[PDB]
């Protein structure tokens, strides 16, 4: 036991002593193992940036600072139409798709049952999917009614 | 006070420790938020070594229904993790206008079409219980039949005046919410914090507006002091859309989740200390604390001695709007006038792009329909 | 405070109990008319014969049961018109070109809308045996291509 | 009791008094409809300082998108005002009969080329509530900006679900609703009470059918219990049209709204009783209540052996259409065998083109589009 706790009391200095920073003695394997970050996490660069900048009340001293240094960003923004995205359908749940999409007197609902299971069904779908579904119905569609559909 | 149990998995430990050590710093200038500390949630900067708390923010409930503005003044959601993300996206601004000035003392470097964090530099969420929706499980969510498990993953959302989070889809959940709607009684829904917290592993935490500049950020982690629930917040917050695949600028990232050894979650504050209706959030760009009334979403304040005074708060959309026209205006980058809050955010196209594709693909994966806001809360004009 | 105000107020509460849906306001006396005072364009006092009293509930019924012969004419008739629309009353005859055009294209941006309402139209006009085959055979497509969908 | 201070308010109150005291009296004979008073509207007749209640409805919600039928006998609008202007109609119906019977005995007189009023008689509408649409997206005294005021002024809709509106804004949902596409699963757009009211200020009340035997008839006054109500209603309902010039015999009512200074009903309005899905609708033509399901707008009854049956409202297009052709069948007026419901409304060279110059003019003045219902709902053949 040497050198653990002298790097575990520099923790819990910092959590009386100032709260909100908190700095991780590396470069030491006795004194890095009291606080090991997860591997996912340990994103080592040797930057010139350092932390200790970082000032509070930055956004209201760079506010009042003179519009004069500045400089531009380059960037340019554009309005865009806000898509009026209605959801449009009333969905149904799957459970209620099977039978409606089952049932054989569907010429009593003029086909606008089967047609409902079917646009659910489509709507669900993801879009590679949903347009395979697609170009298969319309395949045989073309091929038991070419008397109704002219192609 | 203590921590305990070094040699451990104890960085997430430190950030807790942090961040109740900076609420409690934070009382001191401000006595009126003693107690509130029973739902917080923080969010720190990480460089190499060096950690530093940017965001710390309380609050565990939401807008009234009868309280709602069209302006855009008044906060909709003042739960702990949201508003930590709302002081987040003010420092993200802080950091931009340093960057307008002092390139070297900025977290931004100029990238390929928009400003991308420096190397290293990652930003880490801490949160003092689970959030709420699919994270958490304590009544009426246990197992007996086997169409639950699909409840294991599908949308949840709260409800003004409303306790706990209910499933999306029932009887009256499937129709547009309307601002003449939400008048008059009906209930508003916002999504849980969840899913909130998915959508920000997804689309990013910088949100539509601030996406004109930089590319997206992502939380490196996010840190819950609730013993066992590492493996259901991930499942919440990354894995039910881990398939997803964003536009090119998006991805799913992948967040540590790690919790806390010592930890504790008796403190709810609904009945628990004192029922605190108002709220409280901390932002290192700003350096001051705030304190907000969650039942309108308006900072409350008294002056000479007999008057009640109402408040637009720092983080409800008309300020956050405010100052991305400051931003632009000492940037120099010129922007449509006139254009509402709705058309700004709207204005991003890569972000937008990845929001509808994002809702589109959680309504087909039979997750849930994400409850859009009325347009009414976001038409205000910006000037 | 004054004693024809109280009359008049309790007159009009008296009234509100007495006969629902029916008032009466004052004007025996100019003071007491001031109890109910009537918007300056609303109160277009006229001279006229006919009475309020001569509504009956269920006239409408009443009316009806009366004979043919007591009803007179108003020297007017009822003419059509043809709607600018010119498209026929069921439009199960969807236009030709339209039906196959969604159909064949492929945005399906309207969220399957049009595309569903050109297989219920092509469903419609089929023969009941040629309709069996089409609906068995989108049925299978549906149940092949999507499985994850509709098994549930 | 009817508390009111009889002092500088007391006619609209009076309009709100006796429209809660009618009510309850149905009440006493069909307890059934004991709830329905959260949205309730009624419409008065007044003579020389005499009032008599005509029509009296509640409701606020609409038809289902999946209900619709192509021969009209389901309502598609249940709002209160909506079946109260039904009722009306209906009374007006009967009254134009009284008048080929007796015409000492109807309100109407034979003028230049229809029938008109005779002088004294003025129609008055009440609604316990601010109708949907404009009249309800703001209760704030004062907007600031003018054009957040132009916006919300803009036409809004309904939608099958839900009890508030949403804003159909210019160049949006100009494609024609389809009935294949509501039965497919679109929801069907139905324009807001506010227009609603705005076009029975602008077109008469009596509608297209009725234009054919009498002039146009236009409220003289409409009461809503809310307390300050002035400018917002006025703006909603009056004010957007004000510069639009109808053709004749059409003109734009200068109507009046009077407010229910005390006991304004919002409690009893926006809370509790909405779980209630039956609309009643009183009229003084037919003396009895009759209470229609909003779901599939139809009324529903016990049959012989005590199970559900359904049947026809006599508000619907159907029901309207055969009442009026009794009227002719009975007055001897000449009329073609074949036609349809719209082409009796077509019928009327007048209303139409009062009615075609109104869209036409809220389409340039980008008011919004008017949400006109698929053909199909009007082209079912009656005799
Ligand atoms: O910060 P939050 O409370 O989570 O608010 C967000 C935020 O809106 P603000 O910028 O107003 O804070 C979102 O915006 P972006 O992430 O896109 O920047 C989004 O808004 P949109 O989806 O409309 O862009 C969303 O709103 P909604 O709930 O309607 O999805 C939501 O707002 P809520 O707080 O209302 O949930
Ligand atoms: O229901 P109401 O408000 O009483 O008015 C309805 C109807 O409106 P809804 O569809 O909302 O029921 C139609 O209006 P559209 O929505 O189709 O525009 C229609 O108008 P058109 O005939 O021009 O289509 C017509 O109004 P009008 O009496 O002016 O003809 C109609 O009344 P009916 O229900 O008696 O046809
Ligand atoms: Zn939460
Ligand atoms: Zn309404």
């Amino acid at each position: 036991d040497e050198t653990a706790r002298k790097a575990a009391t520099q923790l819990l200095d910092q959590i009386q002593d100032t709260p909100g920073r908190i700095s991780l003695n590396f470069e030491t394997p006795e004194a890095a193992s009291v606080c090991p970050i997860p591997t996912s996490l340990n994103q080592i660069v040797n930057t010139k940036w350092t932390v200790n900048q970082l000032q509070e009340g930055q956004l209201t001293m760079l506010l009042a600072q003179d519009a004069n240094k500045f400089k531009s960003l380059g960037v340019k923004n554009i309005k865009k139409g806000s898509v009026e995205t209605q959801i449009l359908p009333r969905q149904m749940d799957v459970k209620e798709i099977v039978e409606k999409l089952k049932k054989q007197d569907n010429d009593s609902d003029q086909f606008v049952g089967y047609a409902a299971a079917v646009a659910n069904v489509l709507r669900r779908c993801d879009a590679e999917t949903a347009q395979k579904i697609t170009q298969a119905i319309t395949a045989t569609i073309e091929k038991e009614a070419p008397s109704i559909v002219n192609c | 006070p203590a921590v305990k149990f070094e040699e451990k998995t104890t960085f997430f430990e430190m950030l807790r420790e942090h961040t109740y050590a900076k609420f409690y710093e934070l009382c001191k200038n401000n006595a009126l938020i003693y107690g509130f500390e029973k739902v917080i949630a923080s969010v720190f900067l990480k460089i190499n070594g060096n950690l530093q708390i940017i965001a710390l923010s309380t609050g565990n409930k939401g807008l009234r229904g009868d309280k709602i503005v069209n302006d855009g003044t008044a906060l909709i959601d003042c739960h702990a993790e949201i508003l930590a993300r709302r002081g987040l996206l003010r420092f993200l601004y802080s950091e931009v206008l340093k960057f307008s000035t002092e390139p070297p003392n900025s977290i931004f470097t100029k990238g390929k079409n928009a400003l991308v964090l420096k190397p290293g530099i990652s930003f880490h969420l801490f949160i003092n219980t689970a959030p709420c929706g699919v994270a958490r499980i304590d009544k009426k969510l246990k197992p007996g039949t086997s169409d639950d498990l699909q409840n294991s993953s599908r949308l949840r959302f709260k409800i003004d005046k409303g306790m706990g989070t209910v499933l999306g889809g029932a009887s009256e959940f499937e129709a547009p919410q309307t601002f003449d709607g939400i008048m008059m009684g009906e209930r508003m829904r916002t999504m849980s914090c969840s899913d909130k917290l998915l959508r920000a592993n997804v689309l990013g935490v910088q949100g539509a507006i601030l996406s004109h500049f930089i590319d997206p950020i992502y939380y490196s982690s996010i840190a819950v002091a609730e013993l066992n629930n590492a493996d259901r917040l991930r499942k919440a917050v990354y894995s039910r859309a881990a398939t997803f695949k964003p536009p090119a600028p998006f991805h799913v990232q992948d967040v540590e989740i790690g919790e806390c050894q010592v930890e504790d979650t008796e403190q709810s504050t609904s009945a628990a200390a004192r029922s605190t209706i108002s709220s409280m959030n901390w932002n290192l760009a700003d350096g001051n604390t705030e304190v907000v009334r969650t039942s309108d979403g308006m900072v409350h304040d008294k002056d000479m001695s007999g008057a009640d005074i109402t408040t637009p708060s720092r983080l409800c959309k008309k300020n956050m709007a405010e100052l991305m026209i400051t931003i632009c205006t000492l940037t120099k980058t010129s922007v449509d006038y006139p254009i509402s809050y709705e058309e700004l955010k709207a204005g991003s196209q890569e972000y937008a792009a990845a929001k509808k594709s994002f809702i589109t693909w959680l309504r087909q994966k039979d997750l849930g329909i994400w409850q859009r806001k009325p347009r009414e809360f976001q038409m205000f004009t910006i000037n």
